[PDB]
């Protein structure tokens, strides 16, 4: 739990951690992770408001299509270095009000 | 006995004997004193005059009226003249010093095996039948090349196999064994002591090279951050320490000790100059006395920044200080150097380019150069060649598609986009489309950006650019090439009207999930009534569930691109929805500041432009920033709400 | 396989091999190459030359075997009767065939000998010296001795054909063998002094050569303890039989034989030499397998000199062990380049096991106790992988840091006891500003510190007095200029006679040359004290401070709060490590301009980072409720550091940003 760093200008916790995924539809995904991209200088010509280009990797190579906003839950989540951190992830998932509270490697393209 | 100041002159100190230097400098100007000198010794005076004017010692301190030293480097390696060094290496060597610089150049092109062999040849042929300077230098360079080979082989064949798939073993195993055997227990500390006693008295100034750390000048660098309210004695020493190592063909210019203080001098100098500015403004005035920052980057400054800095270090430079206030001198020379880098990249990938050590040594400076290029006004042809190289011949193992797009957006900030650059980007998009015909090929990016941003940038710079090639590719589409249709969906604005008409029939809109898929890929621009009715049923479904995308619908309504009024009947639930649909009757006690951290420039501009929420939002932000040190809330407050 | 081959070695061989390696690493090993290394690959020997002398002289081939005297009598007879021309022609015909070098010569030169002495007239060793890239002044005739070009001597005792293939240039006949001291006095004296003052290892000789017997007879007239017994690398294909070994060991030859080491054939000279050479070389990179007795012995051999020193910082302990182990500042140790026995790991495990200590030697328990007391005071705890709750307390057990002027004044007024008390008194005197008396105290310490063989006190006193000379010169220059107008009275600090005296005795000092002029054992044991002469000792922790500054600022701009270890603990534990080293040992340059700025920069960074961490923008919980436990508790030492190494401008800038 020494690799978790909270970022301020975007409500996110960076942590090299993989979480199993359960969404509203029956399709289920194994341990995966998110990558957020804070870009306030992004081309938003259309009705785009988000400053974060948030996407998902399944196994570091499998980027799944966004499609609908799946109602994902953290389920069992592993740091892949020390031990399972399920509580340590779910406890700070709330009181954030930002989608994908815990991601890995925010790119911070300014 | 004499303090040779780096600014150009010399000052006296501890010369208990006669003042030979003062008399020499006095006779430098008087022609009669020159004439009265003896004939056999006159040529020696001429040689001394040539040496002293070359090294940059002008005059004494009592008459040092002119002291501006224009640094000049004539080394071929500094300017990255690879085409010249290759031709020189192909040319046979006539002497030993020419052989020495051939060895050094061979070391800078990554061919370390040939460089080591040629250094061994020099050692054999110049054992002691000279002044010994070449023998000493070629012993040190040999050891440094051996260290570099060991470090590369412990890393390239150690862990970096995935950087080229399978072990490329750039150095042969027999060669590795030979260099290990020939260099068992080579004492580098005592090497200078093994030289003849005459050498140790004459070339005493070459002692530091045989040391584990020799550049203990960093302790002097602590004078750059003293807050007493110059710095030119450090920059001149940096050039003084670069014209030695890079012009005497020495193999101590690629290690981490050299790169560490160059990354420390060039950072401390710019930071202190940034502190000289923004501090004189406090008591002198913004523009009445704020002429310039003080620092002036030149060709030999940009080259150092390119060669030694990394991307994270450059970003740290940009975050701390505003480099945009620092003008880049000698724009033409920077343009030519960048064009040379682009030519080298183009020639490297197009050819075999299997040689990997030089690739790794040179890709860093190439990336740093094309990163810093945004500060230099590049010529039209030069920019065209730069962009062509960066798009079609830069390896994808180092620069991903997202980083590639970031690089161009960085380059287009300080320069427009004439027809040539947009034509190059159009050709790149065409190449991507032709690559997408393979249904098993997918883009990999570590920045979130993709090929959509290229079309978006083209449209932003040119509102009516219709890529006829893309239109023809769309016309020639089939049903089974689903991935191609998706990719062309991502670039809808760049297609022609008949192309759009043919494409839209392939994939229509469905319910809300596909609706939002089309919105993300920009399928629809004006919200058609059918889309509007589809929206309501989702909200009507939400009411049943309540008795998500709701924030998106509220924001769209706030942006006035949704003109439906019956949705006004559906308020009193989510905070953001009511905020963006009915600011009149919102009770503001439920507002959360975190929302403001997800809004781009235009949304905050529209929020600030509205009267009914400006005061509430600004007082919320002030309350939040009073009790916290968050820079994001203050940044939002000052950029848009003042 | 070779690792256990080193084990199947007699204790005499075990100690001889380590002695040779120690001499080689000490630059004291002088090789003695003889006939047998040359004839290894293809070089012709003297027997065939004597055969052709018999042919040209006696008509018929030699019958039977010629005796030892005939080896020199037959060529002498040929020279006396037929003359010099035919002799020179025969030598020219024989000795012109160039032969390639052999790996044994490369192995010999790979041990970095201080000198090599050979009786070979060939240039095989000479060419191997040139081709490998190692310089040697060739001394073969008398005139070369006067014209020596360097300090390394490739001595050709019997001469060579470098000036021409002539009989005079080489000692081959009986006349020049008998009249050797009357023809080659200088080279003989040089050989004798090299053998006396260095370590000699004979290779190639076989106890049946005139040179070996002459040297052994020369040894008999060298008292008892005035000479070292040279080593002997015998490579005959027969066991030493253990009686001639006794005879030659009594006469002064510690024989090492290759027949016992390896089971080679009778025509395996190459393998016979190569076994011993590889065994010697492989022992130059590592020591033998260790036990509880030797590990503590090795550590005490590498740490005992540091005992005289009051305190030693942790970063340079890698130099003590020569980059074998990376000593982390937090008190942990990690493996960096120790490609051998893990002595530090075993030391720490034996530290953490009382039962493993009961099997120690008699007094080695006391040595380990001393090492434990030393390491406990130095803050090192355990290995890097095994470390937890490493909280440590910062303490300075000195008086200059605490600013107790009256206390150290009273201490100065008290009587002296030893050299250490005088040293600390001189440092206190310099701190009080009475530099005039401090210089005299340091001079007296220098004078009285050489009668006792310590070195540390003398070296540190010289450094301190040189820095005091710098300080008083700076004070004088300030006073006679700006200081003359800052205050009314000029206030002449020191007498003109004293200034003239210090100027006379300070000229041509060459401070950086002080360590080079130090005795070899002093610079070997105190490798870390070289950094005190120059400003290298701040480079190690300045390069890693300018890099943590950018790292912390990057997080400042990025706004990434961390919930784990703070990056400002490496600098914090380096502040009170360099400060403790500089103050506890009572060195000067605690008021050095460069050292003050490093402290100021580190303090400024610490306060910036701590004030940033104080106002966290966290509205959520930490690990469970909160991660941080405390902040920047400005201790007494922190206040002293801020008060002593800051100016008004620096504190003002710090206030206007925190």
């Amino acid at each position: 739990t020494h690799d978790l760093v909270y970022h301020s200008k975007i409500n996110t916790f960076v942590w090299d951690v993989e979480f199993d995924i359960v969404l509203s539809d029956s399709k289920e995904l194994n341990k995966c992770y998110f990558v957020k991209c804070f870009n306030p200088y992004r081309i938003n010509g259309k009705c785009d408001f988000a400053v974060s280009s948030i996407d998902i990797f399944s196994e570091g190579k499998r980027l799944l299509i966004e499609n609908e906003f799946n109602f994902k839950i953290t389920k069992a989540v592993h740091v892949a270095t020390s031990k399972d951190v399920t509580e340590i992830v779910l406890h700070l998932s709330e009181r954030i009000s930002s989608p994908f509270p815990i991601v890995k490697e925010v790119v911070y393209l300014d | 006995d004499y303090h040779f100041e780096v600014n150009g002159t010399v000052v006296r100190h501890k010369n208990k004997g006669f003042g030979y230097m003062e008399r020499f400098f006095e006779l430098k100007e008087s022609c009669d004193e020159r004439s009265k000198l003896s004939k056999k010794q006159y040529e020696r005076f001429n040689a001394l005059f040539n040496f002293f004017e070359k090294n940059g010692v002008i005059c004494m301190a009592k008459d040092a009226g002119t002291l501006n030293t224009s640094i000049e480097i004539n080394s071929l390696a500094y300017h990255g003249k690879y085409d010249v060094m290759k031709k020189f290496i192909e040319e046979q060597s006539v002497s030993i010093e020419d052989d020495y610089k051939k060895a050094f150049f061979l070391a800078c092109l990554g061919r370390w095996e040939e460089s080591y062999d040629l250094y061994s040849n020099i050692i054999l042929n110049s054992i002691d039948e000279s002044n010994g300077c070449v023998y000493y230098l070629s012993q040190i360079n040999r050891y440094r090349i051996y260290q570099s080979i060991t470090q590369a082989v412990t890393q390239f064949n150690g862990l970096g196999l995935l950087t080229f798939g399978r072990h490329y073993k750039p150095f042969t195993d027999e060669f590795l064994a030979r260099i290990e055997r020939e260099m068992t227990n080579f004492n580098i500390d005592d090497l200078f002591n093994g030289m003849p006693f005459e050498f140790q008295k004459k070339y005493k100034i070459l002692e530091f090279l045989s040391d584990n750390q020799f550049l203990y000048d960093d302790t002097v660098k602590l004078f750059e951050l003293t807050n007493k309210v110059s710095d030119i004695v450090v920059l001149l020493r940096l050039y003084d320490n670069l014209r030695f190592l890079y012009e005497n063909c020495l193999w101590s210019v690629s290690f981490h000790e050299f790169h560490q203080y160059i990354r420390n001098s060039m950072s401390l100098l710019i930071e202190k100059a940034e502190y000289e500015r923004t501090r004189d403004i406090d008591e002198l005035g913004f523009s009445f006395f704020g002429k310039k920052s003080g620092f002036f980057m030149e060709y030999y400054d940009f080259v150092n920044i390119s060669r030694h800095f990394k991307i994270d270090d450059i970003k740290n430079l940009e975050r701390s200080c505003s480099i945009d206030k620092i003008r880049f001198g000698e724009q033409e020379k920077i343009e030519e150097y960048l064009v040379g880098i682009a030519e080298e990249i183009t020639k490297q990938f197009s050819a075999n380019g299997m040689n990997v050590v030089f690739y790794t040594q040179f890709i860093s400076e190439a990336k740093a150069a094309l990163y810093f290029a945004k500060y230099v006004k590049l010529s039209e042809e030069g920019l065209g060649k730069i962009v062509k190289a960066l798009l079609f011949y830069f390896p994808e193992r180092d620069l991903d598609i997202g980083k590639r797009y970031v690089w161009l957006e960085r380059l287009t900030k300080c320069n427009e986009l004439p027809k040539s650059i947009i034509s190059i980007i159009d050709d790149f998009l065409v190449l991507q489309a032709e690559k997408h015909i393979d249904q098993n090929y997918s883009e990999v990016s570590s920045n979130g950006l993709y090929s959509r941003d290229y079309g978006a940038l083209i449209k932003h710079f040119e509102k009516n650019f219709i890529s006829k090639r893309l239109s023809e590719i769309t016309l020639c589409l089939t049903q089974d090439k689903q991935k191609q249709i998706d990719f062309l969906f991502k670039l809808l604005p760049l297609l022609s009207t008949n192309a759009k008409s043919h494409l839209l029939s392939f994939k229509s809109v469905e319910n809300i999930n596909d609706l939002m898929n089309g919105i993300r890929i920009g399928l629809i621009d004006e919200f058609t009534p059918e889309h509007e009715e589809l929206i309501i049923e989702y909200l009507e479904t939400r009411k049943v569930n309540y008795i998500d995308y709701m924030s998106t619908f509220g924001i769209w309504y706030f942006l006035e691109e949704i003109n439906n009024s019956k949705m006004e009947e559906f308020i009193g639930m989510d905070d953001q929805y009511d905020f963006f649909v009915d600011p009149e009757n919102f009770d503001y006690k439920k507002f959360i500041p975190s929302w403001l951290k997800n809004y781009n420039d235009k949304l905050l501009g529209k929020i600030a432009g509205n009267k009914h929420m400006k005061h509430h939002v600004i007082e919320v932000l002030k309350e939040r920033v009073k009790n916290s040190n968050d820079k994001r809330y203050l940044e939002i407050l000052m950029n848009y709400f003042i | 396989k070779l690792k256990e081959v080193f084990l199947m070695l007699d204790n005499n061989v075990v100690e001889c091999i380590k002695e040779i390696t120690e001499s080689s690493r000490n630059g004291k090993l002088v090789f003695f190459v003889g006939a047998g290394v040359s004839t290894l690959s293809d070089y012709p020997q003297w027997w065939r030359l004597v055969d052709k002398y018999h042919e040209e002289l006696y008509g018929s081939p030699k019958k039977g075997n010629y005796s030892s005297d005939e080896y020199l009598r037959i060529p002498q007879i040929f020279y006396n009767v037929k003359g010099e021309m035919a002799f020179d022609g025969i030598l020219k015909d024989f000795f012109q065939v160039d032969k390639p070098t052999n790996p044994i010569h490369d192995k010999i030169l790979a041990m970095n000998p201080a000198h090599v002495i050979t009786t070979n007239y060939d240039n095989l060793i000479d060419t191997a010296c040139w081709k490998r890239g190692k310089y040697f002044s060739v001394i073969s005739a008398e005139e070369d001795v006067a014209n020596a070009t360097s300090s390394r001597y490739l001595l050709k005792v019997h001469g060579d054909f470098r000036k021409g293939f002539k009989g005079e240039n080489v000692v081959l006949k009986e006349d020049d063998y008998l009249n050797y001291d009357q023809n080659y006095p200088l080279i003989s004296n040089l050989m004798k002094t090299i053998i006396a003052t260095h370590t000699i290892v004979f290779i190639g000789y076989g106890l049946g050569d005139y040179n070996i017997n002459m040297l052994l007879n020369w040894v008999r007239k060298l008292q008892k303890d005035s000479f070292h017994k040279p080593f002997f690398i015998r490579t005959d294909p027969s066991p030493i039989e253990n009686e001639t070994l006794i005879y030659y060991e009594n006469k002064g030859l510690r024989i090492i034989d290759a027949a016992s080491l390896i089971d080679s054939n009778e025509y395996d000279y190459l393998e016979r030499y190569s076994a011993v050479m590889d065994l010697l070389i492989e022992s130059q990179e590592n020591k033998f397998i260790t036990k509880d007795d030797e590990v503590i012995d090795y550590i005490y051999g590498k740490i005992s000199p540091l005992f005289a020193l009051q305190y030693i910082r942790k970063i340079d302990l890698k130099h003590v062990f020569e980059y074998d182990y990376h000593f982390e500042v937090n008190g942990t140790v990690v493996r960096h380049k120790n490609k051998g026995f893990g002595y530090m790991e075993r030391f720490f495990e034996l530290k953490e096991s009382c039962d493993e200590r009961s099997k120690l030697s008699k007094k080695q328990y006391e040595r380990f106790n001393a090492l434990f007391n030393f390491f406990e005071k130095n803050g090192v705890i355990c290995m890097a992988k095994d470390a937890g709750t490493l909280n440590t307390s910062i303490e300075i057990n000195s008086l200059a840091y605490h600013g107790k002027y009256d206390v150290m004044k009273k201490f100065i007024e008290e009587q002296s006891v030893s050299i250490e008390d005088d040293y600390k008194k001189a440092f206190f005197l310099a701190c009080l500003g009475r530099w005039e008396e401090s210089y005299d105290l340091y001079s007296n310490i220098i004078l009285n510190s050489i009668d006792e063989s310590n070195g540390c006190v003398y070296y540190l006193s010289q450094i301190n007095r040189y820095r005091i000379y710098q300080s008083i010169t700076q004070a004088v220059t300030q006073f006679n200029g700006l200081g003359l107008l800052t205050f009314g009275r000029h206030y002449k600090p020191f007498t003109d006679e004293f200034l003239a005296r210090i100027e006379r005795e300070m000229t041509n000092f060459n401070i950086d040359d002080l360590f080079n002029g130090m005795p070899f054992e002093f610079q070997k044991k105190y490798k870390i004290l070289e950094f005190l002469s120059d400003n290298q000792f701040l480079y190690d922790d300045t390069v890693k401070l300018f890099e943590l500054t950018n790292k912390v600022r990057s997080e400042m701009s990025e706004g990434s709060y961390s919930f784990g270890m703070s990056s400002d603990i490496v600098v914090l534990l380096r502040l009170y490590d360099n400060l403790r080293f500089l103050y506890e040992n009572c060195l000067w340059s605690v008021s050095f301009h460069e050292f003050h700025q490093y402290i100021r920069n580190s303090m400024s960074l610490l306060i910036e980072k701590a004030e940033y961490e104080r106002t966290r923008d966290i509205d959520e919980l930490g690990f469970s409720f909160f991660g941080k436990k405390s902040g920047f508790f400005m201790e007494y030492y922190d206040f002293v550091n801020i008060s002593r190494h800051f100016k008004i401008d620096d504190i003002k800038n710090l206030e206007r940003s925190c």
